[PDB]
RNA sequence: CAGCUUUACAGAUCAAUGGCGGAGGGAGGUCAACAUCAAGAACUGUGGGCGCCUAUAGAACUUAUAACGAACAUGGUUCUUGCCUUUUACCAGAACCAUCCGGGUGUUGUCUCCAUAGAAACAGGUAAAGCUGUAUUUUUU
């Protein structure tokens, strides 16, 4: 176990699309955009990322009830214990998302 | 019976809403679900005791964590 | 919008085959597609209707001439349908 | 860059030696000079000539040819 | 061969469909997607030409058939 | 409305397959939404040139192949 | 406004067949009993390949300024301090732990107040609900 946390498991939250397809897609360039979302302090960029991820995946474990409802933001991309408790995105916790245009 | 037009009838009751089957769970009195304007009324009435600080920043170096 | 044309443009990048009204098949990486199937390929083998294969670097095609397009087994999976 | 509409406007003002090939047709060509232009590819051609293909100068005059069956133009 | 007395084409989607073509071939397979211009996406498309004797046969898999070069559609078999 | 992206092939020689097994070599000058190829005329299929500057109709196009890389 | 699909009608032949059937209540309760809620962010079943790996269904509740409670006590043990000096009783910190006031769901059952139907479609029509529809270069003139 550990405090400064991630998933550490076989059962990663299942995606709407299938990750096999995603990886297949990632075979060729001209079809892999590296976004690297950027901005000031509390732009909402991490929240935007979270929105995208949630949109993508079926049910996440960490997506508790309240966050689902939309009281708290499911800050899905501040995995570090600190990055939670401090209220800041601090390191690069991006995601690979088969995104539909 | 104008500003306080909705709550006035029931605000002073033993159980605020014994029936009012829409607004509460029932007589067990477990859950509630008000409409907007009555909530507004409640808010206005609560001006003396209400939290009355929206700027969440305000508790800076005054949170439980800080303590 | 055309849900088969949707699939075509989603199929860009894969090694796709293509036969026209002329009967001359093709096979290579797709590059570009539009509403009217204005197809482009790379690394395309160009077999004539007799069977005479001619390897070439690229090709552009007009949609009116296209007959059918062999898509891989990956587009069977996701994500256009549901 | 030159769209076909602008290149045919050059062929319109010039009226220079045009040679036309025809749609769904290899047996015959045309030789004249562009005189008209429609919003469709319809173009009237004066001094046009029917020219069978090099597998002679056969008779033909001024023609409004329906332009949806065009292949080549070159003034 | 059996099929329901269907109203339109989209209602019988994902059915094994014999699809004629103007060049002489017939493409047989379960249809995934249709169009306003009759472009078709057969899940398990199978290329069957009629050479000048007996049927020519070839397997394709997932393929787009352009609508203009279709003659007609016929139901060959059921789903699954 | 969808403009065929020939700006990759602009000002380059192209082997245009056209109706009746006919070929057209020639450097590209421009185009339109119908794919009508405005091109500098070259030798037509041993081999012989007809015209100086040509405009091929889109309906008559079978294909157009990258001669130049 | 047209097509299709769904419902309330009137009578139908009632074949065809479906499907809602070997059709059987709801709302509640200061009402119980049972399960269960701090854990590699975390749960459970199912198959298969050898206690485990591998695909599959599922997952209420409670949470990320971490917690069943937007709330707040108490008791014990030790360790540290203070008042003191003899203990209870205590001061207020720690680490451990427990008790207690409560809470959540889920399932059963009861208690109550209301109820209380064993058959409706097809051919259409009537009316209402869910989608689509209103040639001159790449789809069909
Ligand atoms: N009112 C309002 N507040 C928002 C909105 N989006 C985000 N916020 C608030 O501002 C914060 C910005 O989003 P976060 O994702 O938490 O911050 P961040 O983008 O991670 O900022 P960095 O840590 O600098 O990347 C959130 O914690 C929210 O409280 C919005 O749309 N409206
Ligand atoms: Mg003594």
């Amino acid at each position: 176990e550990h405090t400064i946390f991630t998933q550490l498991k076989k059962n990663i939250p299942k995606t709407r699309y299938n990750r096999d397809y995603m990886l297949s897609m990632a075979n060729i360039p001209e079809r892999i955009i590296n976004v690297g979302v950027i901005g000031p302090l509390h732009s909402g960029k991490t929240s935007l990322m979270d929105l995208l991820v949630i949109d993508s995946h079926k049910r996440i474990p960490d997506m508790s009830k309240n966050v689902e409802l939309g009281w708290k933001p499911l800050r899905y991309l501040d995995n570090l214990k600190q990055e939670i408790d401090r209220g800041l995105s601090i390191k690069l916790n991006g995601s690979t998302l088969l995104c539909t245009d | 019976s104008q500003d306080d037009e909705y709550v006035k009838d029931w605000l002073y009751d033993s159980r605020p809403l014994e029936e009012d089957s829409k607004k509460v769970n029932g007589t067990s009195y477990k859950k509630w679900s008000f409409d907007l304007p009555e909530m507004s009324n409640l808010y206005r009435l609560s001006t003396p005791l209400r939290d009355e600080v929206t700027d969440k920043n305000y508790y800076y170096l005054f949170d439980k964590k800080s303590f | 919008n055309g849900i088969p044309v949707k699939l075509l443009n989603e199929a860009q990048g894969h090694i796709v085959s293509l036969e026209l009204t002329t009967g001359a098949t093709y096979r290579g990486k797709l590059v570009e597609s539009e509403d009217s199937m204005n197809v482009q390929l790379r690394d395309v083998i160009a077999t004539e209707p007799q069977g005479a294969v001619t390897h070439m670097d690229q090709i552009f095609v007009r949609g009116s001439q296209i007959k059918f397009i062999v898509v891989p087994d990956l587009l069977k999976n996701a994500p256009l349908f549901k | 860059m030159v769209p076909p509409i602008n290149c045919i406007f050059n062929f319109l003002q010039q009226q220079t030696p045009v040679t036309i090939w025809l749609f769904e047709q290899i047996g015959i060509r045309i030789k004249g000079k562009i005189v008209g232009f429609d919003e469709f590819m319809n173009v009237v051609i004066d001094e046009a000539v029917e020219i069978p293909v090099n597998s002679k100068g056969t008779p033909l005059g001024k023609i409004l040819l329906k332009g949806d069956n065009i292949t080549l133009i070159t003034s | 061969i059996q099929v329901a007395h269907s109203s339109r084409l989209a209602n019988l989607i994902d059915y094994k469909l014999r699809v004629l073509t103007q060049d002489g071939r017939v493409y047989i397979g379960q249809l995934m997607a249709f169009d306003k211009h009759m472009n078709l996406v057969l899940n398990e498309c199978i290329e069957e030409r009629v050479p000048k004797i007996k049927v020519e046969k070839r397997v394709l898999g997932l393929t787009i058939l352009r609508g203009e070069q279709i003659l007609s559609t016929v139901v060959e078999d059921k789903p699954l | 409305v969808s403009t065929p992206e020939l700006k990759k092939y602009m000002d380059k020689k192209i082997l245009l397959n056209i109706n009746g097994s006919r070929k057209v070599a020639g450097i590209l000058r421009g185009y339109d939404i119908f794919l009508n190829v405005v091109l500098d005329d070259a030798m037509e299929i041993n081999n012989h040139q007809l015209g100086l500057q040509t405009v091929i109709r889109g309906n008559s196009i079978i294909s157009l192949e990258a001669l130049d890389a």
